[PDB]
């Protein structure tokens, strides 16, 4: 995986140059929010089952997917349901720590979409849940760290869509 | 990076951040500035650091340059500086990194069966290396010194 | 962090194993705490007996220091 | 016929998961003849 | 797709033997039935329209279904739903009459259960629907055919959900 | 602590401490001044702390002190309180070592357990260790009440 | 592993009452000692091999163990040896940054007695080869880190002999 | 709406705006304060001019609201004047748009065999709009008048 | 794909609610930049050509991209690259029209990013020339639909990155 | 249920069906004349058992339906009902299979994960099955009410 | 507000304003915006602090949503809820005119008799005006806090 500052040594390694002004510019611009995306972070692990309940109250339940039939139907269902969720939100808290997608795409999207297809999981569902989660996130966080938390939420969304 | 190290950590435990990670992060994004400004000094001061660090390995193993040297011709010292060279940008990706997953990847993972390839002297490059660390110490205020040369100093721990 | 180091026999009694059946039925080995209660049970199960249990490695006060 | 241009007719799921999709569906699956709570408390607010 | 003749002509086909008295008994099974599975694709075809309406009654409008919100609300999805029944009858229709549910493998579940996830159908309120339809046509066929029929509803009810 | 951290990873991988690990136990050591602080004023305040989580906690969840709840009676409520000043020691020794280590393994580990026997809401703990928290900042700068807040937090996670 | 900081936290919790004085004042000596002991680790990784080379060149090559018949003899025992040796100053440098000696029992200590004699490897050249690297330290660091230096060193040589 | 259809045709023949498109665009958002005044009306006359449609509507076909009728006894006609407030709200939402897109996407494509299927007389859900339409325009100016009743024509013609 | 007006039409009809206050409010606020809108589409679309060209010239060429080994190599490569440059600006151009980025998730961003990793494509590359032009329309358009235009460009470079 | 635990158990060995395993499968099918009437019976009751045992759980346990519970409201209350039909449909599923493995990957694996996410009483769904397991026993004979009741006894050994 | 009591005074005693009315005119004025932030905050809650008020206060007492409760049934709930928004607005008032002269006048005197009219519990009254008033102050700043906390604390003593 990479964060910025890594993915920005990455990219002038593969020139062969040393770090310029412009890099230089890049991780000031990571530096300047770092302590923004650690209080969120520590909010959000401290708030983890409650974003997921309500989430999952506002997208899930009360709907087909509850229902005989429905495909979070049954306990084990209900507990998988509610484990990719919180597997979704701590993958977000690790990439907006992060400052990058590059852990999303390597420990989440890679065959993901495929598995919910052989399965017969609802990733139109599963995207609404998520987008739950991030509304509740944002209003968690505060105006400080709403919109880069919300970013990599969008990002899981359109991956797995 | 630090960010990278502590995100690996908890990813690989199955949880969130821990507080210690936490404030890792905080005192690595404090250093952030004093840790750009260590490597525009060291970015800037790129050659000379280099010419003096070649002049200090060829005085302390002049074998090397020597008929049955690995360096032995202007050709092959050029491509002694070029490593050099590698291994200073390789230093300052690991001061702004604030740790050495960059380093390792990209110069001493296979450095061993490299230059034994080569058929190069291994203690003869450390040394060169530490020729650098002096150059560079030489040009910083005390504190961006040592941070230097913590990295300085790993580059020759491994390559042992 | 401490391992346990023990000394035991494990006799196979449904399979006959025909090959140099020798090494993995009498051993010692640090076994560490977290995979002792594993380990061991593997021995009752089989039908083997544990000849003897060490601490070694840790102090018999624990609280801090017990993780690993 | 003769004179229309051909023109795209129709889409395969995986498709159209692609063009739509993204941001999920906001519709949330309804049931009919379901228990569900949903509204109860804005509609409370608003009689309030 | 296959029925009972082409499915016992096939399976002697491939192991190149010729038509023993087991297929024989096989053969005169489907025969004595044929009769009843006749007259109930007719009594079917002719009370086509009446069995939709009255399963819509029962388990799909008069809900939140057909509410704003429900995936049955606005003219094009409330056609398009009584449509997609015509299609649940009319295959278990051709169904019945070929004793074999070789068809409805081929031509109605493959692909249904990620094409509903995709356009966000409810599985779980067309498998209630289904059942419906299947109650009626049990009702109005009579014991002669209610089981012959409502193997291959359900059927199509546990490959959907 | 911090030091345990960065020794047991430096040893499970075999080589000396890198420069960023030596960076966090520097930084650590600079800061332990403040840690020390903030564990001397909750320490001096660790009475008025409890009894006003237990005020807040009583306030928020009847059912705890009720009929049929867990803490029914005087001994019980006595117990409660009692298990909210564990849980500030254990905040302030994770306080003074920098890390969550030995809160992990005096605390958390097993409480879930623990707690399902005796047949406690652990949703109630984890109010009562909030209440506690609200409880702590009102006695601290911001800066220190935030460096509070962060172990508090980290209770409150771990209880969940 | 319990270094000072932990060794006071056990010390307390094994009591069951609060950090006090004493413990704030044994805290901050550790604090005040932090800085020189970061330097001195920090010298000794950066001359790891020139305190082995000096440390053999005084007690170990050039003697009857560096000839036929010695357990230094072979490439491969002279290697396990010079590695144990850089096990010794690993370790060594661990236990003085953290303070206390439980990692120098637990992790270097325990045993390696049984071993060595089980094996036939000589232990008073070891300790000899233990204080060799304890002058050799004593040259490169500063004389602030010297004390606590040679305590630790001293400790692996009383748990061997 | 205006903008989508000028939108989807430049981009369908891969262009962009044609000038024409763009005076349509400008009159279209000149007008939109007209639009949204015809729409505010129509929505606080929305229960008279259902109740007073429904009443025209019963007036001239009786047959319907009665026991064979489809829209026989109060939860009929209940029904009824729900679906005839429905259709006003897609009228508004078509006045407020510029063109009857959304009314053709929410109550008119599929109307046809919903009906049928319901076995409910459409011409006399036709006759119903077109009481809409008169009770409607009785509310408005002549030019309001007018816009109003190019939409409620076109549901009429559509209903057919 | 969908504008403010539809966007807002829509939203109320899954609710099934006549419009009121706030959606006319926003209604107005649409309609009252209408003007602004066109001249900056009437200003983009006669200056096209150009902001592709000082686009090109300050984030694309005149590096390694367009020297051998480069993505942008090759006349027809470079023919490629212009013509998605142009891309990108046209449907920024109908996305600032009609006030909503629904064209932009429909016709542009869907399956871009995973077709530009299976050709190679530079997505950082992109995201800067898409910046490029960003910069160049907003030079000409002015402050009055300088933000407006930006937005949309700025959607189409998180899209991409 | 038996035969699948009994066929799959003599399938783990590459052997065919014990002659130890070709009996209990015969009692099993000797008593599928009793376990099915006993289901039977238990199904036509379905309705009074649910409504009787919720009466029941709701005396004894009035917290859960007073404002501060998770069952507070006349569609939270039918949901609790609608929990407990479910368990008495599981019950008789488990009956009939005459092993409690259908029961058990229907409606207890992670049962613990999904009352803990929504909040409720895991104690108050347990007892709400004892109360539907002494309404259920009070409707039967004494043999086929102890083979009831010894499922209804794992129900609330499992919810623990 | 301080204007209109400080002109009452100096037309009672008829004469122009005393310097110490003028200065605390001014402090009045100076303290205008952080008074309008409060009331704008307040405002913009108003949702969240009914239905929370309202949820506590039948947490702490359900008596009165009980069948022989006086707030029983939905549309007398409504009105308890309605009455906890009128204070709230109260409250909002009384902190933009700095003092509680519009509360006495609006929302005070006589209520008393009012509450005795009604048959409605006014301690039952008091403690939801209380859970109001620490739902707001969880939404405020310290001072801002007690600010608010002061009219909150008039109002319970009012009703009284
Ligand atoms: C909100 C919950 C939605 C839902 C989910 C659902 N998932 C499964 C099963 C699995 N989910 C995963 C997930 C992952 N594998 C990965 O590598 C990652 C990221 C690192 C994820 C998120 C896997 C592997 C499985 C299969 C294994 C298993 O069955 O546990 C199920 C169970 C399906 C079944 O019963 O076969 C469900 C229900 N379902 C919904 O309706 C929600 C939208
Ligand atoms: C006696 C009633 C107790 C109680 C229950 C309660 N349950 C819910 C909500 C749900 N319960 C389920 C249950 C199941 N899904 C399954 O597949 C199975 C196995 C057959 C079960 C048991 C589910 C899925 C839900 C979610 C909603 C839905 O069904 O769509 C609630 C509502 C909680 C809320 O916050 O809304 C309650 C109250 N509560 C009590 O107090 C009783 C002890
Ligand atoms: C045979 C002449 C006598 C006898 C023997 C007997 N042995 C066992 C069990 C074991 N035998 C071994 C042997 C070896 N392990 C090795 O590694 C080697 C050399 C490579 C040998 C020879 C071991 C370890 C076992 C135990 C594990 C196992 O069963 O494989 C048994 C079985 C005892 C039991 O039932 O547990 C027996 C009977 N018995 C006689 O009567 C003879 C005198
Ligand atoms: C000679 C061609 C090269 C060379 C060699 C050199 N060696 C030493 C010192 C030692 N060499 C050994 C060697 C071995 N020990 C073993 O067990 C084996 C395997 C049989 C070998 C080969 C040892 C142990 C020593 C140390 C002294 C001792 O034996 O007691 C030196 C001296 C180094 C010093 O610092 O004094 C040298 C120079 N030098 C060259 O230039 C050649 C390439
Ligand atoms: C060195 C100063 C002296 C010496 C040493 C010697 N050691 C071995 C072999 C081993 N040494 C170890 C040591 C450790 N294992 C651990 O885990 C730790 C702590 C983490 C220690 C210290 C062990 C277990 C071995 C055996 C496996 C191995 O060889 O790696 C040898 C080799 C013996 C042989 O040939 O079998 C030697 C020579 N010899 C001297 O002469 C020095 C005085
Ligand atoms: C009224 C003037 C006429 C009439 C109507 C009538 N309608 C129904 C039942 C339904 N009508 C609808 C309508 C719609 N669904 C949509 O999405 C839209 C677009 C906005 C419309 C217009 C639906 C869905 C139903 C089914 C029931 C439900 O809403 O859940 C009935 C009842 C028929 C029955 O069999 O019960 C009637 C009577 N009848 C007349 O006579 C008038 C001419
Ligand atoms: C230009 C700034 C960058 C660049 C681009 C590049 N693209 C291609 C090839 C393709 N680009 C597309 C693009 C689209 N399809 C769509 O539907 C849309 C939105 C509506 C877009 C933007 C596609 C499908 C292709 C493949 C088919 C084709 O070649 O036409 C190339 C050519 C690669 C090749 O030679 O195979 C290039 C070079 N290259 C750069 O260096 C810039 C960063």
């Amino acid at each position: 995986m990479q964060d910025a500052i890594t993915a920005v040594i990455n990219n002038y390694d593969v020139q062969g140059k040393y770090l310029d002004g412009a890099a230089l510019d890049k991780l000031k611009a990571y530096f300047t929010t770092g302590a923004v995306r650690v209080r969120a972070a520590a909010v959000i692990s401290s708030n983890a089952t409650t974003i997921i309940k309500e989430a999952a109250a506002k997208a899930l339940i009360y709907s087909d997917l509850t229902r005989p039939g429905g495909n979070m139907y049954t306990t084990r269902r209900y507990a998988a349901c509610i484990r990719d969720m919180d597997y979704f939100l701590r993958y977000a808290t690790y990439a907006m720590l992060a400052g990058d997608p590059s852990i999303l795409d390597e420990r989440v999207l890679n065959g993901l979409k495929e598995t919910y297809n052989s399965l017969g999981v609802p990733i139109a569902a599963t995207v609404g849940g998520i987008q739950a989660m991030k509304e509740v996130v944002g209003g968690l966080v505060g105006p400080d760290a709403a919109k880069e938390a919300s970013i990599y939420f969008d990002y899981l969304s359109s991956g797995l869509s | 990076s630090v960010l990278t190290k502590a995100i690996v950590n908890a990813d690989a435990e199955a949880r969130y951040l821990s507080p210690g990670e936490l404030d890792r992060i905080k005192s690595f994004v404090a250093s952030g500035e004093r840790r750009l400004r260590i490597a525009q000094t060291l970015t800037e001061a790129r050659e000379r650091i280099v010419k003096q660090a070649g002049d200090q390995l060829f005085q302390i193993r002049p074998d090397v340059v020597s008929p049955g040297g690995n360096a032995y011709g202007e050709k092959m010292t050029a491509l002694c500086l070029r490593d050099l060279d590698y291994y200073l940008r390789l230093v300052t990706y690991g001061i702004v990194a604030g740790d050495v997953t960059p380093i390792e990847e990209i110069g001493i993972i296979g450095v061993k069966e490299m230059y034994n390839s080569l058929q190069t002297p291994i203690p003869a490059v450390a040394e060169g290396v530490r020729a650098m660390k002096n150059v560079a110490t030489s040009l910083l205020s005390g504190d961006d010194a040592a941070e230097a040369g913590f990295y300085f100093d790993y580059l020759v721990g491994a390559m042992q | 962090s401490r391992y346990f180091k023990v000394t035991a026999c494990i006799p196979s009694l449904k399979r006959v194993r025909t090959g140099r059946e020798l090494q993995n039925t009498f051993f010692t080995k640090l076994v560490p705490y977290e995979n002792w209660f594993t380990e061991q049970q593997r021995i009752q199960k089989a039908g083997g007996k544990v000849l003897s249990v060490k601490l070694f490695t840790g102090v018999q006060g624990a609280n801090t220091g017990v993780g690993a | 016929g003769e004179d229309v241009l051909p023109y795209e007719r129709y889409l395969t799921p995986a498709g159209l998961s692609l063009r739509k999709g993204r941001f999920g569906s906001s519709d949330v699956l309804t049931t009919p003849g379901g228990i569900t709570p949903r509204g109860d408390a804005a509609r409370m607010m608003d009689k309030i």
